């Protein structure tokens, strides 16, 4: 979550109905747009942010929220248009020994800006005393590992979160939804709509 | 910048890196309990050592933050909990000696085997070799032999060890700014810094005496009735004017009187409320028992069990190949992982135990929102009390009729209520004088009121005065009679049972008042009442964040422990016992009138 992946999706057709009709997702909360009209609208670019958080921390991925993840790891803007999709990943991301490959930023002096990535590994200074580079007393390392076991509760199990951000810019919109063609009927007086010409 | 922010960040750092280590230690302990293998023992020992070392390092870092510059109650409570030295303040040689003494006492108690002289080819251990003999025999000399032989061997081995133990614990306690080890134990109920809700260590003994003075008439009548029944059972040994013989109480030490129900039954002719046969006829599995308990908890409004609970718990004995501890225990492993380890049989006792342990699980689940170091009960009494209220509610005939285990046409007359209340009194009321006398004796020993050469002369004098139990033969100072019990020998507090017993009936009255029950207290069931569950859950969610006095105000509306709900619960039984004791003499004489 501290080093969340951002993938820019452009120049293709985005089929949102496959995601919406899936029963494999625990959270499919869309902010600023509705899932029904996503398959019709067209957007300039799609930002896909991917990360792993705990079960209890899914609520913090929303505009206006407060927590460790919102303030220090991943910050969402209030004026956000997009969808937050989260699903349980206990099967893959949990091992019997403990999966410690996922880290989160626990302390930072100031809150993150929206859509900011912080990959700094500098020692956090919680006291006036100079840290001097060593992690001793009052000086802690900001990135803390996560513990994932297959026998954990639903509020501690790993959840994969993909946040899709939709923005419209003055450039021509190229990520368009899949328009569905009908069957062609000939030799009758019909209303034709061919490539937007009606 | 400020001290409070530094402490808050440090506490966050502690909770995050302590929850995972606690989960590893708890998981290792679970793996040992469900699978007794040498590698599991080694893993448990390694995890315990890592956990203890981490706690020592965090405590050492924690002490550098002064308490007086923090105003937040939760932060101050966690810092106070972490900054305790424990055994760390003592020297390494004495600490090692204390640890060795505790371990050797544990081995001596656990592996103590005693049998009759002249027949030493095989011997019997305490569990279950001696327990069955104490609970079921009707022979005077056999019980006398078992009691005296076990106390002789265990006391003679443990007396120098106990003499060293009291001195070392007193040294550690005085080094930790306490008057004695008794003050250290009484510090659990100490509340400081809250206006109006403050509770002192000195107040606990006074409150216990004040409650026990009101306990004494009911106990005197019960003792007289039990004495008369034992006189019927044993014609010549028991005296009308004297105390009860020590080896005739139905247990090894006198902790419970539940094994005398057959001998002391008011109405033997009438049937019992045993529901074991109904479960056997309908093929009720242990899974069905836990599902019915879960149905009861969703009925009262509490959250239902997690998927991890059903998947990961061991609710049946595994088999011959795999060894497991048979004692029922609820495990809060951490990170939302809750399990129950019980070798459940088709019995009423296992059903009540399942309700009790699931109550422990519900209590553990409720305070999961709280910080890690505050994830406990407000005191030691509440944690047991919340299980005991479920045990009380599940055992009622109304609950059995509701769930189908009892016939809908069962006649509930006064006689069954009287005998059931007498059994509940023998289990619950009978432990209170023994618990109070043992804790008061231990407090006086730690305080130095009783010198080492005068431990037993006072103790029997206390037992005659309080418990109404006389020694069969006089014991000199070579014996160590208290240390034969499991709790005292392994450095455990014993006042939790007394506090649990009073809190149990206080909570029961509060929930029944919430549930608008209009009859006798013992006939009350807390099922189907959302408001009672909400009132309970308000206290349950707090955990250790708030003082126990405030929690008691939240539930029962009182700022102190009270004795009136227990007397109200047993009031029909109290009137019946008063009627039945007209011919007999209430009270006992401390003299050696029965036997010495
Ligand atoms: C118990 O321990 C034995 C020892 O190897 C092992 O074979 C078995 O799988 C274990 N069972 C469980 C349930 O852990
Ligand atoms: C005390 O600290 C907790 C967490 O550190 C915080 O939620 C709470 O608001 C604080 N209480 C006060 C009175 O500041
Ligand atoms: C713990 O012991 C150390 C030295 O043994 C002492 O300085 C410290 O004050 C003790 N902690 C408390 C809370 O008294
Ligand atoms: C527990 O309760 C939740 C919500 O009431 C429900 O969805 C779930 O199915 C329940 N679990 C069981 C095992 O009954
Ligand atoms: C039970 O009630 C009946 C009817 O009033 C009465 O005769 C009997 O004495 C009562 N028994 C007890 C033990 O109260
Ligand atoms: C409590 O609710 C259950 C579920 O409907 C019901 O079966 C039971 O009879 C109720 N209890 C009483 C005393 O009516």
């Amino acid at each position: 979550v501290y080093a969340w992946n951002r993938k820019r999706i452009s120049n293709c057709v985005a089929d949102y109905s496959v995601l919406y009709n899936s029963a494999s997702f625990s959270t499919f909360k869309c902010y600023g747009v509705s899932p029904t009209k996503l398959n019709d609208l067209c957007f300039t670019n799609v930002y896909a942010d991917s990360f792993v958080i705990r079960g209890d921390e899914v609520r913090q991925i929303a505009p206006g929220q407060t927590g460790k993840i919102a303030d220090y790891n991943y910050k969402l803007p209030d004026d956000f248009t997009g969808c937050v999709i989260a699903w349980n990943s206990n099967n893959l991301d949990s091992k019997v020994g403990g999966n410690y490959n996922y880290r989160y930023r626990l302390f930072r002096k100031s809150n993150l800006k929206p859509f900011e990535r912080d990959i700094s590994t500098e020692i956090y200074q919680a006291g006036s005393k100079p840290c001097n580079g060593v992690e001793g007393f009052n000086c802690y390392f900001p990135l803390q590992s996560y513990g994932f076991q297959p026998t954990n509760g639903v509020g501690y199990q790993p959840y994969r979160v993909v946040v899709l951000s939709f923005e419209l810019l003055h450039a021509p919109a190229t990520v368009c939804g899949p328009k569905k063609s009908t069957n062609l009927v000939k030799n009758k007086c019909v209303n034709f709509n061919f490539n937007g010409l009606t | 910048s400020t001290i409070e922010e530094q402490a808050k960040t440090f506490l966050d750092k502690f909770n995050h890196e302590a929850e995972d280590l606690f989960y590893q230690s708890s998981l290792a302990s679970w793996n040992y309990n469900t699978n007794i293998t040498e590698e599991n023992v080694q893993n448990m020992n390694n995890a315990g050592d890592k956990w203890s070392a981490f706690l020592k390092e965090q405590s050492t870092l924690a002490q550098m933050y002064p308490l007086q510059e923090i105003q937040n109650l939760t932060v101050k409570l966690q810092l106070q909990a972490l900054q305790q030295n424990g055994s760390s303040v003592l020297s390494e040689d004495k600490s090692k000696r204390l640890n060795t003494i505790l371990n050797t006492m544990s081995t001596i108690y656990s592996t103590g085997k005693v049998c009759n002289p002249d027949n030493p080819q095989e011997c019997l251990l305490l569990e279950p070799g001696l327990n069955e003999i104490m609970a079921n025999s009707l022979d005077y000399n056999e019980r006398l032999w078992a009691w005296e032989s076990w106390r002789s061997e265990v006391g003679k081995q443990l007396r120098p060890l106990y003499e060293e133990y009291v001195v070392l614990k007193n040294e550690m306690a005085r080094a930790n700014h306490y008057e004695d080890y008794g003050d250290y134990w009484r510090g659990d109920y100490e509340v400081n810094g809250v206006d109006g809700y403050d509770y002192s260590r000195g107040q606990l003994i006074e409150d216990v005496e004040h409650t026990f003075e009101e306990i004494k008439p009911l106990y005197e009548h019960l003792h007289a009735y039990v004495r008369a029944k034992l006189m019927n059972a044993y014609p010549s040994y028991i005296s009308p004017i004297g105390c009860l013989p020590a080896h005739l109480l139905g247990d090894m030490w006198g902790r419970f009187w539940t094994n005398l129900y057959s001998l002391t039954v008011p109405f033997g002719q009438k049937p019992n409320i045993d529901v074991t046969d109904a479960m056997v006829d309908q093929a009720w599995d242990a899974q069905r028992i836990f599902k019915e308990a879960e149905k009861f908890f969703v009925s009262v409004g509490l959250p239902n069990m997690t998927q991890g609970f059903w998947e990961n718990s061991m609710l049946t004995d595994p088999g011959n190949v795999q060894k497991a501890v048979c004692h029922p225990t609820a495990w809060d492993l951490g990170k939302g992982d809750f399990r129950i380890l019980m070798c459940t049989k088709v019995t009423m006792d296992d059903f009540l135990t399942a309700h009790h342990e699931m109550g422990h699980i519900q209590y553990d689940m409720a305070y999961a929102a709280q910080p890690f170091l505050l994830r406990n009960g407000a005191n030691e009494g509440f944690h047991e009390a919340v299980g005991e209220i479920m045990s009380l509610s599940a055992a009622t005939p109304k609950h059995l009729k509701s769930i189908g285990l009892l016939s809908p046409d069962f006649q509930e007359d006064n006689e069954t209520e009287i005998n059931f209340l007498l059994k509940q009194a023998l289990t619950i009321v009978g432990t209170l004088p023994f618990t109070y006398m043992l804790e008061k004796w231990r407090w006086m020993v730690f305080k130095g009121e009783i010198p080492k050469d005068q431990w037993m002369k006072k103790w029997w004098e206390m037992k005659r005065e309080i418990v109404g139990v006389v020694e069969p033969v006089p014991h000199d100072e070579t014996y160590c009679d208290p240390a034969s019990l499991f709790h005292v020998s392994n450095d455990y507090s014993f006042i939790r049972y007394y506090t649990r017993t009073l809190y149990q009936f206080q909570f029961q009255e509060a929930l029944c008042q919430a549930a608008k029950h209009e009859g006798p207290l013992h006939k009350c069931d807390i099922s189907n009442s959302t408001e009672a569950g909400q009132k309970l859950f308000n206290m349950l969610r707090l955990g250790k964040s708030e003082p126990w006095t405030l929690a008691l105000e939240n539930v029962v509306g009182a700022k102190n422990m009270n004795v009136r709900p227990l007397l109200n619960y047993f009031e029909p039984l109290f009137t019946w016992l008063k009627d039945q004791n007209k011919n007999s003499f209430v009270g006992w004489s401390t003299d050696w009138s029965p036997y010495a």
